[PDB]
């Protein structure tokens, strides 16, 4: 299980770091300390019928 | 199928006679039918 909330994500330490969704098609601000935050997808299918 | 059908007659006389007459039919019809259709699809997409 997920549990509770442990890193403040949002701490943005005074920085402006836009960061342009192509999948969403908007500007998001990313925090100060996030290494990377990317939105390239990938989609995994399978199906199976007997 | 079978039918088997025997008949004898007699007679004696200086009088008596018997004519007789006894016979057995068979039939049989088995039918059969069957039919097992069986399939399987994959398919994986990346």
């Amino acid at each position: 299980q997920f549990r509770n909330r442990v890193i403040n994500t949002k701490s943005f330490g005074g920085q402006c770091r836009k960061v342009f969704s192509g999948d969403g098609k908007d500007f998001y601000r990313l925090s100060g300390n996030v290494l990377s935050y990317t939105f390239q997808v990938k989609i995994n299918n399978d199906f199976n019928y007997e | 199928e079978a039918k088997h059908c025997v008949r004898i007659e007699t007679k004696k006389r200086v009088k008596k006679t018997k004519v007789e007459h006894r016979c057995t039919t068979n039939k049989l019809s088995e039918k059969h039918e069957g039919s097992f259709i069986q399939g399987a699809e994959k398919s994986i997409s990346l």
